[PDB]
DNA sequence: AGAGCGGGGAGCCAGCAGGGAGCTGG
RNA sequence: GAGGGAACCCACU
DNA sequence: CCAGCTCCCTGCTGGCTCCGAGTGGGTTCTGCCGCTCT
C-alpha cells in the first residue's frame, strides 16, 4: 500500500493514496506521449531524406539519385512487399 | 488578492525605501529623498481633465487600465557653500499609475455587498484576481522557482564536479 | 584478471530459443542445447574474441561501430539488420524484411557507417538542393 | 606465461595460414590442421626461453597458379616496429626476390613505419597486422558472409552485364578488416555471397576504395 | 584505525607529515611557521574501503522522538528494559547493498541504540 | 494480540491505555500502580495526585522521570521534592512565556512604527 | 583551525578532515588575508591595475554580493563565515553518503511568485530607472543652470507605461529587452 | 541486463553512436566450458 | 503537461512576514548567537535557521518546538503562516516566514484524539 | 507657435596543446 | 468582386 | 661515443547545428518623445 500497489478495483474505488499513486502512474504515460512525438517524428524526417530518391529502376536494380546500385534485387527477391505471405518450408524442420 | 494587497501596502513603499537618495553636485548638493507613498482610488481623468471614480464594466468597455494613481513625498535639501540646508518638501507628488486587481483592498468593488455589486453590474460571484488592462482581463500566473537562502546540494553528472553545494 | 573495458559480466543459462545452441542431430532434428552464455557491461569485442574457449563464430556485440571495426562492413551490415529488428519485433510487431534491408544496405553501401543524421547524409554524392532540403540549407549551398 | 604464449603463437600461425589458403597461395592441408600439440613439437614450448623463437616463424608460401609469385609472413621480436626492421625485411624480401609479406607485429608500428610501407607499397607489398587481430580468423564469424576476390575479366563481365561504371557498384574500404584478411588494394572488386531471408541467396559486389 | 589532523601551536595551522634521518624517527612539522613535532602514531594515511560495516555510531538518539519512525514493543531495550524502540533502515549511501534494521530505545535518558 | 496476560497485567494493560479514566483510586498502593503511572504525561499525575493526595509522597520519583525530560539541564537544589520543582519551574516558564507574548507585542505593533501606503483622495490633476 | 572550526563542528570526524586535507594543501601557498583577497580580485569581472582597486572589489564581492541574507552591513563577516562553512559542511556530509542528495523536484524546494512579488520586481526595476531620469534631468539643469523643477524631472510614463505594458504583453519585463 | 530498446535504441542505430548508452556483448562458449557452471 | 498546474482547493500560498518576532522570541528563549559561542558548542547542539539564516544553536530542541507550535497555534508571536521543521536526524530547526510557500489547513491530533470537539 | 523629420541538451566537427619516434650532426 | 507583418499566449487532433 | 631538434598520433576545448505534423482563437506592438528653428 506505501509503496503503490493498488489492491482496490475501479468498480470498488481507489482509497486517496491509491487514487494519487495512480496519478502519478498516469501521468508517466502521458509524458511518455508528449515528449516521444518530437523524436519520434525526427526519425521519421531523418529516414525520409536519407532514402527519399532511392527507387527500383527499370533494370529491377535498387538505385538513388546518384544511380549508384543499392540493391542488385528489391528485398534481394526483386519482389514487391504488398503480396507475399507467411509460408512454411516443409522440408527444413523434420528429420531425415 | 492577498499577494497584490502586500505588494500595495509593503512592497512599492519598501521599494521607495531601499531606493537610495539622490546625491548630485556639479558647487551646489541636492538630496532627493523619496519619503511617503499615497495610492488613491482607480480614478479616470477625460480629456477635460475632472477626475471621475473609474468603475470596472467602464474599465472594460472604454478599453481604459484600471489602474490607481501613486503619489510620493519627496524631500529636496539645498547644500550650498556657506549656506545652511534647505529644505523642498514636494509632497504627493504623482509619479505614475499602478493597476488594481479586482476586488482587492484598493479596488472600488471592495467591501461590496451582492447588491451593491449587481447595482455596478458586476457579477457577485466573479472572483476578482485579476487586473483590467486595456479593457482586457489580465491574470497573472503563479511562477515556480527554486527556494532562496536555502543550501541545496546536488550531484551534477557528466562534469568535472562530483557534488556541488547551491545557494 | 579481465579485460579492461568490461565493468560487468552476467552469466545466463536461457531458457528461450533467441540465444540457444540449435544443432542438427544425426537423426536429423533441430535441437536446442541449453548452455551457458554471459553479457557484458562494455564493448571489448576484439579481446573476448581471442579468449580461450570463447565461441569465436557466433560471438557479437551490440556495438555497431566496433562490430564495424573488427569484424567489416558486411558484417556490420547484418548486425544492423538484427538490431533494428530486435528494435521492431521487441513489441511483436511485424516489418517487412525489405525495409529494413534496403535501410541498413543505404547506410552501408559506401563502405563505411553511413548514419541517418546531416553528417552521414549531407556528405554523399548527392545535389545540394537535396541536401539544403534535408538540414544546413545555407552552409550547404554556400558550399555548393 | 610460455603456456599462453606459445598457445597465441600458434593461434597466429593458424590464422596466417588459413589466410594464406584464403588468398590463394599454396598451404598444404596438413599444415592448416596443426594441433597445439604438433606446433609444440616443431617449433618448442618456451617462447620466453627461445625455444619457439618468432624469427623462426616466418612463414613463405607461394600461389597456387604462379609459383614464382611467393609472400612473406615475418614475426617481429620486438613489439613497435620501426624503420630498421622494416629495411632489415625488405632487404631480405630483395634479395630473394619477393614482393609481398604480412608483418604480424605485437603492439604496433610506428608512424614512420606505416608511412615507408606506403612509400614502398609501389614495389613492395607489405601489410601490417596486429597479433591481436590475428588471434582469430574473422572470416569464420557469422556475422561475416563469404568474400570472393574476383579476377579483372569476371569484373569486366559484370560491368558489362549490369551496364555499370565503377563508382556505381557498393563500396568496401581497404582498411576493412575483411579487405586487409584477403589482401585487396584499391579497385578490385569483391563478389559477397550471402544468406538471404527472402531469396535465399543474395550476390553483392563491393569495390574497394 | 583512522587517523586526525593534529594541529600546530605557534599559528594553529596544519601539521604535515615529514622524517628526521639523523634521529630516523617520524615528526609532523609545520611548514608556516617553523614548529616541529614529535609524532606519535606512525600511521599517515589509511585507507577505509570496506570498513563502512559500521553505522551505529552515526545514530543520534533524538530520532526516538520523532513521530514519522516506526515503533515497536517486541525488541525492548538491552540497556534499560524499556519495552518501547524506534525502527528504521539505514539513511547512508551504503545502505543500497543493506535493509538492516536499526532500533532505539524510545525512553529519555537512555538513548541507547543496537541493530536487531 | 498474541499474548498471554495475567491479572496484573490485564488489569494495568488496559489502565494503562485509559489512564485518562482515573478520578478516585480508593486505597491502592503506589506499588501495585506503578506501571500505569510511568506511561503517563506530568499534568495527569497533577490531576492524579490532586485527588488522590495520599499517592504524593510516594509518587515523587516518579516526578524525576518527568522532571529529566522537560528540564533536562536542571538538578534539584535541597529541600526541593521533584514535585515542587516541577511545578515551580513550569510555571515559571508559562509566566516567562506570556511576559514573553506581552512584550513582542506590544514592542512590536503599539511600540515602534511600520510604513505602509495611506489612501490619498486627492484627484489630483497632475494627470490630467 | 579556525577554517575547520566553522567547517567541521565534531573534531572527533577523522572522514571530514581527509576530505578538508585536499583544500587545505591546495591553499597553503595563500596564508594572509589581504594575499587572499588580492587571489580573488585578479579572477574577477575587471581586474583593476592597482592591488588596493582588487582588494576593494574582492571586499566588496565578499560582503555585498557573497551571501546577501546572513548579512551585508559591514562587520557582519562571521555569520558569513559560519553559515560558507555550513555549506562546505553540507557538501562533506554529501560527499560522505552521511545526508542525502537534495530534491529539485521536491515542492518544499519551491517558492511561488505571486502578483506581489512580481509586480515587486517590475515596481523595483522602474523605480530605479524614474530615479535614473530624475537624476539625469536635474544633473542636466545643475550642470549649465542652477536649478529644475522636479514636477517636470519625473516621468511617470515609465512607471504607468512599463507595467501596462508588462501586464498587456506577458513579457514579464522592459519593452526593448522582450526576446 | 539494462539493454535500452525502444525509441532511443532505434536513435542510437540509425545514428551511428561511438558512445550507445547500454554496450553489451552476447559470449558464447566453446565445449565443456558451455555445458557446466564452474567453467563458465 | 507537468509544467502548468493548479492549485488543490484548500492550498493557500504564503505572502511572508517579517522575521524579526521570531528572532527577538529565539534570542530571550535560550538560544545563543552565532557570534556568542565557541565552535565547540554547534557539535551537540542544534543549529536554528530563520529564513534561512543561521541565526544560532540551541541545546533544548524538543521543548523549543513544543513552545514554537504551542505559539503558532494560538497565533502569538508566531503567525500562522509560518513554518517551521525540526530536521531531527540533521539537528536543524529550519523557521521560514517568506512568500511563496504552499501550504495547507490540517486538523491537530494530540495523542490519537483530534482537537477538533462536537463544540 | 507649431508642422514635419533625423536619430535547454545532445552529439558532430575542427583547431590547439602535449606527447613520442627518428633523421642529421658532432 | 478583394490591402500589413511580427511576437507571445491559450486551445485542438 | 651521444646531445639535438622536427613532424605525426591522441586528447581537450570550443564552435555549431538539430530538436513531430497540422489546425483553431486571442492580444499587443510596429510607428517616439527630447527637439532646433520662426
Ligand atoms: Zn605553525
Ligand atoms: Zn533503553
Amino acid at each position: 500500500e506505501s509503496r503503490g500497489f493498488v489492491e482496490n478495483s475501479y468498480l470498488a474505488g481507489l482509497t486517496p493514496t491509491e487514487f494519487f499513486f495512480h496519478a502519478m502512474g498516469g501521468r508517466e504515460g502521458l509524458i511518455d506521449t508528449a515528449v516521444k512525438t518530437a523524436e519520434t517524428g525526427y526519425i521519421q524526417r531523418r529516414l525520409i531524406k536519407s532514402m527519399e530518391s532511392v527507387m527500383v529502376k527499370y533494370d529491377a536494380t535498387v538505385r538513388n539519385s546518384i544511380n549508384q546500385v543499392v540493391q542488385l534485387r528489391y528485398g534481394e527477391d526483386g519482389l514487391a512487399g504488398e503480396s507475399v505471405e507467411f509460408q512454411n518450408l516443409a522440408t527444413l524442420k523434420p528429420s531425415n | 488578492l492577498d499577494s497584490f494587497d502586500e505588494f500595495i501596502q509593503m512592497s512599492v513603499q519598501r521599494i521607495v525605501e531601499d531606493a537610495p537618495p539622490i546625491d548630485l553636485q556639479a558647487p551646489p548638493r541636492y538630496l532627493l529623498k523619496f519619503e511617503q507613498i499615497y495610492l488613491s482610488k482607480p480614478t479616470h481623468w477625460e480629456r477635460d481633465g475632472a477626475p471621475s471614480p473609474m468603475m470596472p464594466n467602464e474599465a472594460r468597455l472604454r478599453n481604459l487600465t484600471y489602474s490607481a494613481p501613486l503619489y510620493v513625498d519627496i524631500t529636496k535639501t539645498v547644500i550650498k557653500e556657506g549656506e545652511e540646508q534647505l529644505q523642498t518638501q514636494h509632497q504627493k507628488t504623482f509619479i505614475g499609475k499602478i493597476p488594481i486587481m479586482l476586488r482587492s483592498t484598493y479596488c472600488l468593488l471592495n467591501g461590496l455587498t451582492d447588491r451593491d455589486l449587481c447595482e455596478l453590474n458586476e457579477c457577485p460571484l466573479d472572483p476578482g484576481g485579476y487586473f483590467i488592462i486595456n479593457g482586457s482581463e489580465k491574470v497573472l500566473i503563479a511562477q515556480e522557482k527554486m527556494a532562496t537562502n536555502t543550501v541545496y546540494v546536488f550531484a551534477k553528472k557528466d562534469s568535472k564536479y562530483a557534488y556541488t553545494g547551491e545557494c | 584478471q579481465g579485460i579492461e573495458q568490461i565493468s560487468k559480466v552476467y552469466m545466463h543459462l536461457p531458457q528461450t530459443d533467441n540465444k540457444k545452441k540449435i544443432i542438427i542431430t544425426e537423426d536429423g532434428e533441430f535441437k536446442a542445447l541449453q548452455e551457458w552464455i554471459l553479457e557484458t557491461d562494455g564493448v571489448s569485442l576484439m579481446r573476448v574474441l581471442s579468449e580461450k574457449d570463447v565461441d569465436p563464430v557466433r560471438t557479437t556485440s551490440n556495438d555497431i561501430v566496433e562490430i564495424f571495426t573488427v569484424l567489416g562492413i558486411e558484417a556490420v551490415r547484418k548486425a544492423l539488420e538484427r538490431e533494428l529488428y530486435h528494435v521492431i519485433s521487441f513489441d511483436g510487431s511485424y516489418v517487412n524484411y525489405r525495409h529494413l534491408a534496403l535501410l541498413c544496405d543505404t547506410m552501408t553501401c559506401r563502405g563505411h557507417l553511413m548514419a541517418i543524421t546531416r553528417h552521414g547524409v549531407n556528405r554523399q554524392d548527392t545535389g545540394p538542393l537535396m541536401k539544403c532540403s534535408f538540414e544546413e540549407t545555407v552552409d550547404v549551398l554556400m558550399e555548393a | 606465461d610460455d603456456e599462453e604464449e606459445t598457445y597465441r603463437l600458434w593461434k597466429i600461425r593458424k590464422t596466417i595460414m588459413q589466410l594464406c589458403h584464403d588468398r590463394g597461395y599454396l598451404v598444404t592441408q596438413d599444415e592448416l590442421d596443426q594441433t597445439l600439440e604438433e606446433f609444440k613439437a616443431q617449433f618448442g614450448d618456451k617462447p620466453s626461453e627461445g625455444r619457439p623463437r618468432r624469427t623462426d616463424l616466418t612463414v613463405l608460401v607461394a600461389h597456387n597458379d604462379d609459383p614464382t609469385d611467393q609472400m612473406f609472413v615475418f614475426f617481429p621480436e620486438e613489439p613497435k616496429v620501426g624503420i630498421k626492421t622494416i629495411k632489415v625485411y625488405c632487404q631480405r624480401m630483395q634479395e630473394e626476390n619477393i614482393t609481398r609479406a604480412l608483418i604480424v607485429v605485437q603492439q604496433g608500428m610506428t608512424p614512420s613505419a606505416k608511412q615507408s610501407l606506403v612509400d614502398m607499397a609501389p614495389k613492395y607489398i607489405l601489410e601490417q597486422f596486429l597479433q591481436q587481430e590475428l588471434l582469430i580468423n574473422i572470416t569464420e564469424h557469422e556475422l561475416v558472409p563469404e568474400h570472393v576476390v574476383m579476377t579483372k575479366e569476371e569484373v569486366t563481365e559484370l560491368l558489362a552485364r549490369y551496364k555499370l561504371r565503377e563508382n556505381q557498384l557498393p563500396r568496401i574500404q581497404a582498411g576493412d578488416p575483411v579487405a586487409r584478411y584477403f589482401g585487396i588494394k584499391r579497385g578490385q572488386v569483391v563478389k559477397i555471397i550471402r544468406p538471404s531471408e527472402t531469396a535465399g541467396r543474395y550476390i553483392t559486389y563491393r569495390l574497394v576504395q | 584505525g583512522f587517523v586526525g589532523i593534529r594541529f600546530c601551536q605557534e599559528c594553529n595551522n596544519m601539521l604535515y607529515p615529514k622524517e628526521d634521518k639523523e634521529n630516523r624517527i617520524l615528526l609532523y612539522a609545520c611548514r608556516n611557521c617553523d614548529y616541529q613535532q614529535e609524532a606519535d602514531n606512525s600511521c599517515i594515511y589509511v585507507n577505509k574501503i570496506t570498513h563502512e560495516v559500521d553505522e551505529l555510531t552515526q545514530i543520534i538518539a533524538d530520532v526516538s522522538q520523532d513521530p514519522t519512525l516506526p515503533r515497536t514493543e517486541d525488541h525492548p531495550c538491552q540497556k534499560c528494559g524499556h519495552k518501547e524502540a524506534v525502527f528504521f533502515q539505514s539513511h547512508s549511501a551504503r545502505a543500497e547493498d543493506a535493509m538492516r534494521l536499526y532500533y532505539v530505545c524510545t525512553a529519555p535518558h537512555c538513548g541507547h541504540r543496537w541493530t536487531e | 494480540l498474541p499474548k498471554m496476560m495475567t491479572l496484573h497485567q490485564q488489569c494495568i494493560r488496559v489502565l494503562k491505555n485509559n489512564i485518562d479514566s482515573i478520578f478516585e483510586v480508593g486505597g491502592v498502593p503506589y506499588s501495585v500502580l506503578e506501571p500505569v503511572l510511568e506511561r503517563c504525561t506530568p499534568d495527569q499525575l497533577y490531576r492524579i495526585e490532586e485527588y488522590n493526595h495520599v499517592l504524593i509522597e510516594e509518587t515523587d520519583q516518579l516526578w524525576k522521570v518527568h522532571c529529566h525530560r522537560d528540564f533536562k539541564e536542571e538538578r534539584p537544589e535541597e529541600y526541593e521534592s521533584w514535585r515542587e520543582m516541577y511545578l515551580r519551574l513550569q510555571d515559571a516558564r508559562e509566566q516567562r512565556l506570556r511576559v514573553l507574548t506581552k512584550n513582542i507585542q506590544f514592542a512590536h505593533a503599539n511600540k515602534p512604527k511600520g510604513r505602509q501606503a495611506k489612501m490619498a483622495f486627492v484627484n489630483s490633476v497632475a494627470k490630467p | 583551525r579556525d577554517i575547520l572550526e566553522h567547517i567541521i563542528y565534531d573534531f572527533e570526524d577523522p572522514e571530514m578532515m581527509e576530505m578538508v586535507k585536499p583544500s587545505l594543501d591546495e591553499a597553503f601557498v595563500i596564508q594572509e588575508q589581504n594575499v587572499a583577497l588580492n587571489f580573488i580580485g585578479s579572477r574577477g569581472a575587471k581586474p583593476g591595475v592597482t592591488k588596493e582597486k582588487r582588494i576593494k572589489y574582492a571586499k566588496e564581492v565578499l560582503q555585498k554580493e557573497m551571501l546577501p541574507h546572513v548579512g551585508v552591513s559591514d562587520f557582519c563577516e562571521t555569520k558569513k563565515a559560519y553559515f560558507l562553512g555550513y555549506m562546505v559542511h553540507r557538501l562533506l556530509l554529501a560527499a560522505l553518503g552521511r545526508r542525502e542528495l537534495d530534491d529539485r523536484d521536491h515542492y518544499g524546494n519551491k517558492r511561488l511568485d505571486l502578483a506581489g512579488p512580481l509586480l515587486a520586481f517590475l515596481f523595483r526595476g522602474m523605480f530605479k530607472n524614474l530615479l535614473k531620469e530624475v537624476r539625469i534631468y536635474a544633473q542636466k539643469f545643475i550642470d549649465r543652470g542652477k536649478d529644475f523643477n522636479l514636477e517636470l524631472a519625473i516621468k511617470t510614463r515609465i512607471i504607468s507605461d512599463g507595467l501596462k505594458y508588462s501586464l498587456a504583453t506577458g513579457n514579464w519585463g522592459d519593452q526593448k529587452k522582450a526576446h | 541486463k539494462n539493454v535500452t530498446l525502444g525509441v532511443p535504441r532505434l536513435k542510437e542505430l540509425i545514428n551511428i553512436s561511438k558512445k550507445p548508452k547500454t554496450p553489451s556483448l552476447t559470449v558464447f562458449l566453446l565445449g565443456q566450458s558451455a555445458r557446466d557452471a564452474e567453467r563458465a | 503537461v507537468g509544467l502548468v498546474k493548479n492549485l488543490a482547493l484548500m492550498a493557500y500560498i504564503s505572502v511572508g512576514s517579517q522575521p524579526s518576532p521570531i528572532l527577538e522570541f529565539l534570542e530571550e528563549w535560550s538560544m545563543e548567537n552565532l557570534e556568542e559561542i565557541s565552535p565547540a558548542a554547534i557539535a551537540d547542539a542544534t543549529k536554528i535557521f530563520v529564513n534561512g539564516c543561521w541565526v544560532g544553536i540551541h541545546k533544548d530542541p524538543e521543548q523549543l518546538m513544543n513552545t514554537l507550535r504551542k505559539l503558532r497555534r494560538q497565533m502569538d508571536i508566531i503567525v500562522s503562516e509560518v513554518s517551521m521543521i525540526r530536521d531531527i536526524r540533521e539537528r536543524e530547526i529550519r523557521i521560514y516566514t517568506d512568500a511563496g510557500r504552499i501550504c495547507r489547513p490540517l486538523l491537530i491530533v494530540e495523542k490519537q484524539k483530534l482537537l477538533l470537539k462536537k463544540r
